[PDB]
Parts: structure tokens; C-alpha cells; sequence
């Protein structure tokens, strides 16, 4: 509402980059706790099997 | 592939606002360049 | 104004409680340099302050 574009591209390029980062790092961490769910999950249908 | 050569006068204060991503009288009633102008830009005294 | 103040006692005025037209003093050509940081010039009509 108070950037005129030609110059607020950098700042909303800025804003842009570092939620995009949150979100890889969000997603790499449910990734990881994901395949140990994916263990825990085999584990116990071996245990109820 | 193609180059295009564009001409004009101006005096007194802008004249160095021609340019993308500027304001002024002439910039906004007169002439405006693109967001992402590529090429050159070129202005000199003339006042002989 | 009618004078000055010089920097060593540069004269602030404050300004609340109305509406202002920067649309005049932006089209008036007599201001040779009009630099703004972190507000556009052309919306700067638009927000509140």
C-alpha cells in the first residue's frame, strides 16, 4: 500500500525469501519426522502382524 | 533484433529522470519508460 | 515560512488532526529534489497517518 513497485520489488523479494526458507525448513523438519513416524508406524503393524 | 532511437528536449530540473521507476511532471504527462527498460540513456548540454 | 531556522536550531512543526493534499506540493514543480524513503510519492495521499 505505501511501496511504489520498481523499488519495493527488493523488499517484498526480501520478505518473499525468508518465508519461502521458514517454509523449505518446515517442510525438511515434517519430512524427517515423517519417515520416523514412517518407522514407528512399520514397527507396530510388525508388532500387532 | 531490433533498436529504436527516441528524441527529445528537456530543461531545468529532471534531467536525469528519465530513467524506469521515476516521477515527475514530464514522467507522468510526456514520456515514461518501462519498469524494466533495457537499453541506454543519453543527454547532453545544448544550450549553442 | 516566513524565515528559517538555521540546523543548529532547525524549527519542527507538528501536524495532526486534519487532511492534507500532498497532490499540490508534489505537482508543484518549485521543490527541485522530492526523495522519499520507505513511502511512495504518488500514494502517499492515500494511507492515514
Amino acid at each position: 500500500s505505501r511501496l511504489d513497485p520498481p523499488e519495493a520489488e527488493v523488499q517484498i523479494d526480501r520478505l518473499i525469501t525468508g518465508r519461502l526458507q521458514s517454509l523449505q525448513t518446515y517442510v525438511t523438519q515434517q519430512l524427517i519426522r515423517a519417515a520416523e513416524i514412517r518407522a514407528s508406524a512399520n514397527l507396530a503393524a510388525t508388532k500387532m502382524s | 533484433t531490433n533498436v529504436y532511437a527516441d528524441s527529445f528536449v528537456i530543461r531545468g530540473d529532471e534531467v536525469r529522470q528519465i530513467a524506469p521507476g521515476q516521477t515527475g511532471k514530464i514522467a507522468d504527462y510526456n514520456y515514461k519508460l518501462p519498469d524494466d527498460f533495457t537499453g541506454c540513456v543519453i543527454a547532453w548540454n545544448s544550450n549553442n | 515560512a516566513t524565515r528559517f531556522a538555521s540546523v543548529y536550531a532547525w524549527n519542527r512543526k507538528r501536524i495532526s488532526n486534519c487532511v492534507a493534499d500532498y497532490s499540490v506540493l508534489y505537482n508543484s514543480a518549485s521543490f527541485s529534489t522530492f526523495k522519499c524513503y520507505g513511502v511512495s510519492p504518488t500514494k502517499l495521499n492515500d494511507l492515514c497517518f
